[PDB]
């Protein structure tokens, strides 16, 4: 599973992406719990999660071979 | 040129109008977003955009679809630039053609609104004293 | 290139954006009116435009003043073409810059409505079997 | 006084300008009156009048040296 980071989170984590091995599928909620135990310094930052380039709900499932993206509040234009 | 695109290179503008034109179209509205030095007293040195390119391009096309849905007869094209951008550089261009003028203006304004709402793109304000990523 | 102009040559579009940009502006909206081929039933061959030139130019200047009053911080440029225009030729171009996007959309749409109300410009629609000057 | 015709009126009258000698100043209304008597073939056509490139009320005066244009319903853009 490829996690992608952007904007302020990329800056805080001092990295653009990473690969976390998953044995089994897990919910977006369980994924956030995983991320925040690894990186407490981003446990107070807002974002939506995108799974394979679509936004998802916390009850939606992430597969091991999926691509996941932390999308902070957008500011395009 | 892609109809919906993220670019690193300076945006070349006339082509997007031309893409949207045909014999049925009476009006084209083009919006350009330019980097601003002054925002109510505050000074910007320059901006830095980054993006989730493949998703941002998907989301721009989704707006095209929404516009085609709400304003039948429109053709739409949208390009957004990324990287460091200087004062007055074009960061976004939105071209909408329609048989009639009201749809053209309505559709274009919807597009910019939606981009600010859903498209994974982020701007970083740099001033002389520091910098910050923008939210809404 | 005048800020406000009636021309006979094909309209070179991108220079009008440039005229309106400066460091205070973050938005430009350009509207272009194009000749349509089809549909109030029978196909348009071409359009012939004529104008009372000095007064027409003045009325365009006036619309710019109304826009400055109503939406301070804006810069407006307008040009209209006359003579015979072909299918998809640009008849009119309006460009409005502004600090923020909404004034640009508003002032630009104001302009096109005021042109249709007060400027001595007249269009003749020609088709194969006849022709007629338009009103409104 | 220089009189200027445009659009459908230009075409009916076969001309774009003419000169008309006024002994004295006329109200816009009186000038229209004169025009319809001189040119029966345009008294069903609607127009405002412009004096020295300005729109005017029907009780405003046209001076003998002024330039007067017949403006039909406008169809620009
Ligand atoms: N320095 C600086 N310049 C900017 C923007 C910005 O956020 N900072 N927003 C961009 C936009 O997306 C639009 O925002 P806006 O507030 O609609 O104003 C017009 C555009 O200005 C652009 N230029
Ligand atoms: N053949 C033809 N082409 C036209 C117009 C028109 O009336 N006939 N209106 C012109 C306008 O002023 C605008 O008004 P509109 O008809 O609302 O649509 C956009 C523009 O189309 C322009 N092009």
């Amino acid at each position: 599973m490829k996690v992608l980071y952007f904007a302020e989170i990329k800056d805080i984590l001092q990295k653009a992406q990473e690969d976390i091995v998953l044995e089994q599928a897990l919910t977006v909620q369980q994924f956030e719990d995983l991320l925040f135990e690894r990186y407490p310094q981003i446990n107070n930052k807002k974002f939506q999660v995108a799974v394979n380039e679509e936004f998802v709900q916390k009850s939606d499932f992430i597969q091991p071979n999926d691509t996941v993206a932390l999308i902070p509040p957008v500011s395009g234009g | 040129m892609k109809q919906f695109e993220i670019v690193i290179e300076p945006i070349q503008t006339e082509q997007y109008r031309e893409f949207t034109i045909n014999e049925y179209q009476g009006a084209v509205v083009v919006f350009t977003g330019h980097v601003r030095e002054w925002t109510k007293g505050v000074k910007t040195e320059y901006l830095e955009y980054e993006a989730y390119i493949p998703m941002a391009e998907k989301k721009l096309a989704q707006i095209g679809d929404e516009i085609n849905e709400k304003w039948p007869g429109t053709i739409t094209s949208i390009v957004h630039r990324i990287g460091p951008l200087q004062i007055s550089d074009i960061a976004v261009l939105i071209a909408v053609s329609s048989p009639h003028r009201k749809d053209a203006y309505r559709a274009n304004e919807y597009a910019i609104e939606r981009i600010k709402e859903i498209v994974p793109i982020w701007k970083k304000e740099i001033w002389e004293d520091g910098s910050k990523w923008q939210g809404h």
